[PDB]
RNA sequence: GGAACUUUACCAGAUCCGGACAGGGAUUGACAGAUUGAGUGUUCUUUCUCGAUUCCCUGAAUGGUGGUGCAUGGCCGCUUAUGGUCGGUGGAGUGAUUUGUUUGGUUGAUUCCGUCAACGGACGAGAUCCAAGCUGCCCAGUAGAAUUCAGAAUUAUUCGGAAUUCUUCUCUGCGGGAUUCCUUUGUAGCACAAGGUGAAAUUUUGGGCAACAGCAGGUCUGUGAUGCUCCUCAAUGUUCUGGGCGACACGCGCACUACAAUGUCAGUGAGAACAAGAACUACUUGAUCAAAAGAGUGGGGAAACCCCGGAAUCACAUAGACCCACUUGGGACCGAGGAUUGCAAUUAUUGGUCGCGCAACGAGGAAUGUCUCGUAGGCGCAGCUCAUCAAACUGUGCCGAUUACGUCCCU
């Protein structure tokens, strides 16, 4: 696709949060990680989160993201 | 020789079909709400779902008997080899067979249609159910047609997946003037489609 | 084709419609009705039927019902005791007894 | 000795896999020799009308669709051995047929 | 008489058959043997197995 | 909705009661003759059976492609293929009513991101389902392949008994795989373009389902869905016979065949897919010491028979014919034999043989439809209707391009 939704983008943050250590900057391990912590019955929507998943990682590295809250 | 298998599957189509309708008709007032059977070597058990079970089988089974035998007759069983059972709905706020019925049984008596759609609605919802809608139409108030629904909850209407988590049901109520057509869709509550929820750590 | 229902064929319907206590018959006026009766395999004209059950419901003696093509009559508690005047007997029909 | 051809066809897809699973592991207990399961290409059946009932508007139709599956299990042991693998209780749909093969 | 429905027991022609629920006699589903309306069909595919997927 | 009878609702005639149920020797059939379209007791004359089943008066009831779709139910079409729809509490207004639901970028998208008198929610979109393309496990005496021994042919390679083994191709229930994933540009968070990886690179491709409101849109010819109406015993009910729905040198919509040489005719080669079949479909052999269509005999069936499914476009170094003309282009109209389906081919049911071809037609005025890749166009094949008839519709495969990847000029 092109522009991601509500659905992916909302799911995809808790993900951060929650399992921030288990994560890198490479998409096939989180996706591997990702369908182990999650639920859902289509695998086209894990395969998405786990891509925002990733592009949250590398911003963070960087400078702090807003609506994401490590704590 | 013996049929073809094209053959086999389709006569054991239309088997139910009829089946179906001819027990419709029947318990229509017990609150008939779906039948099922399974072959096996000795006989072809039959097993009805109603919520007035106790009506169904009559005093000594004689309902159930006279059931029987209509079968029997139409489709030319032997002599035991035909058997049917009742089993009861676990809980009937949650079958639009059965609630359809009892919103028609409202309308065929002197019932304001407000007070009758709020009764079904507020029941399903308080006997768990999800989301619920009913639509009451057709010469409602004057010599012209018109249409009453009343939404309550959360329901999907698109998708493929709609045809099981939502049920539905129809009737045509007689009344003294023209025909009232009503429906109820009740929403059950796999998981949905587009749900997606994370496993709290330790 | 006629209606003229001879008595010995009236009265063999009656006993099987007391002793079976329903009848089914498809709604087709070219074609006959059988039913087995102590192993006779009498018939009926499925007109000759169909004339036979209109006067006893008319009359307020059976209970009816149709569905997909086929007629479905079953006799109630007044026609049941007018069948025993009728054929002078004293039983109950078969899905009545046990 | 003989050989023992049984047929299940059914209109629903999980309902023939799971009684050809439960006869495997029947069959296994039984220490019979097993020639199969097969999966025979699924026949599918089309019907296509107009949804009007009256002819109006434009000309708009559907098509319904029938699936049909099959497989095929060999054994080899005499009846009274088969006449044991096969006695349970399958679902409703599923139909077994038991052919002698030559 | 004998000539009353002589031509219907021929029992051969488009006036023969009948919807199996109808008792109707035009645009019949003779497809499989099934001898169901084209309207009737749509309202019973379901129960009898058909179910629209594409 | 491809109507020979039926379908049939229309026209000319003859029947039957299919008016239940109640109130106040009945009656049903029949030989011969006449009436009649009728070797139809329809009615008449003459008799003869059958036996309370129905007959005559009334009320009532039943039936009716009879009526109103502007009395209704249900279903379908369109508005509308777009991105729309809506609560609660709160703020503003006497009020109808407004905010959220805007302004900027982005997206097919009220799709996302920032800003903000809002904040919270719901449906629609997305997700979900079906099929195609790549791949894992399982699997075959209803799919196949390789190898070795017997056989047979040409002068190593070919063809058609016994064996072993084995899944590259075929079959399919659940899985895997693609996510803007990786690099760079324009860059001022959301994203875009080119390239990489790859079977597949942007909603991967093609479909299905689809909100809220409305139309006096269609249907009472589907239905044992109906209100209200109409007729109701030589009847708008029902059956039978005959005719019509097919009539015309008129007009209009949508198709098929052509106007030829990038061709027509006569040979020869290689070579699909989806389907259907009584449980009717179809092979082989006769007919054949002489047209075709036909007839007739034995057998075989549902990944086992049909079937190694011998389709047509297509190809040919075929040392074949024709040569620019209304001509071997085109095949309308008509004549005379003969066979097949059916109870019944006279308004041709259809197919095959010879003849007619002197019937327009030589590329089509003003106007106008559809279309972006296995697509347009071209080519055949199955299913449906079906006793017989496809210039139609619903699917399947075969050969396979030109142009653009833009804009708001017309709508
Ligand atoms: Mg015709
Ligand atoms: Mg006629
Ligand atoms: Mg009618
Ligand atoms: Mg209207
Ligand atoms: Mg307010
Ligand atoms: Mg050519
Ligand atoms: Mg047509
Ligand atoms: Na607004
Ligand atoms: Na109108
Ligand atoms: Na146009
Ligand atoms: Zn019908």
């Amino acid at each position: 696709g092109k522009i991601r939704t509500k659905t992916v983008k909302r799911a995809s943050r808790q993900v951060v949060e929650k399992y921030y250590s288990k994560l890198n900057f490479d998409f096939y391990q989180n996706k591997r990680v990702i369908m182990d912590v999650t639920i859902a019955e289509s695998k086209k929507l894990k395969n998405k989160i786990a891509g925002y998943t990733t592009h949250i990682m590398k911003r963070l590295a960087r400078g702090p993201v807003r609506g994401i809250s490590l704590k | 020789g013996p049929l073809s298998k094209k053959r086999m599957i389709i006569r054991d189509g239309v088997f139910y079909a009829e089946l179906f309708e001819f027990l419709k008709r029947e318990l229509a007032e017990e609150g008939f709400s779906g039948v099922s059977y399974h072959v096996t070597t000795l006989r072809t058990e039959i097993v009805i779902k109603a919520t007035k079970t106790r009506e169904v089988l009559g005093v000594n089974g004689r309902r159930i008997r006279e059931l029987t035998a209509c079968i029997q007759q139409r489709f030319n069983y032997k002599e035991g080899k035909l058997q049917l059972y009742v089993e009861r709905v676990e809980v009937r706020g949650l079958s639009a067979m059965a609630q359809v019925e009892s919103l028609r049984f409202k309308l065929l008596s002197n019932l304001q249609v407000r007070r009758a759609a709020m009764g079904i609605i507020r029941y399903v919802m308080e006997s768990g159910a999800k989301g619920c809608e009913v639509t009451v139409g057709g010469k409602i108030k004057g010599q012209r047609a018109k249409s009453m629904t009343f939404r309550d909850g959360y329901m999907i209407k698109s998708g493929t997946a709609h045809k099981s988590f939502v049920d539905s049901a129809c009737r045509h109520c007689y009344m003294r003037a023209g025909c009232i057509g009503v429906k109820v869709k009740i929403m059950l509550p796999e998981p949905l489609p587009d749900v997606i929820t994370v496993i709290e750590p330790k | 084709m006629s209606t003229y229902v001879p008595k010995p064929s009236r009265d063999n319907v009656y006993r099987f419609f007391f002793t079976e206590g329903v009848i089914a018959c498809k709604k087709d006026r070219m074609g006959t009705w059988t039913g087995t009766l102590g192993g006779n395999t009498f018939t009926v004209p499925c007109i000759q039927v169909m004339q036979l059950m209109r006067s006893l419901k008319s009359r307020n003696l059976i209970k009816e019902q149709y569905a997909w093509r086929h007629y479905y009559w079953t006799l109630n508690d007044e026609g049941i005791a007018y069948m025993r005047s009728y054929l002078h007997l004293a039983p109950s029909a078969m899905p009545n007894t046990q | 000795g003989q050989t023992v051809r049984l047929t299940i066809t059914s209109r629903n897809a999980k309902a023939v896999e799971s009684v050809t699973s439960q006869l495997l592991t029947r069959a296994r207990d039984e220490k019979v020799t097993i020639h199969g399961p097969v999966r025979l290409p699924t026949r599918t059946l089309k019907i296509t009308t107009r949804k009007t009932p009256c002819g109006n508007g434009t000309n708009t139709w559907d098509t319904f669709e029938l699936k049909i599956y099959k497989r095929i299990i060999d054994l080899h042991a005499p009846t009274e051995q088969v006449k044991k693998i096969t006695s349970f209780t399958m679902e409703s749909g599923v139909d077994v047929s038991i052919t002698i093969l030559d | 008489l004998d000539q009353w429905r002589s031509r219907q027991k021929i029992g051969m022609g488009k006036g023969a058959r009948c919807c199996v629920i109808c008792s109707n006699q035009k645009a019949l589903i003779r497809k499989y043997e099934l001898n169901v309306c084209r309207q009737c069909f749509r309202e019973n595919a379901e129960h009898i197995g058909f179910t629209k997927l594409r």
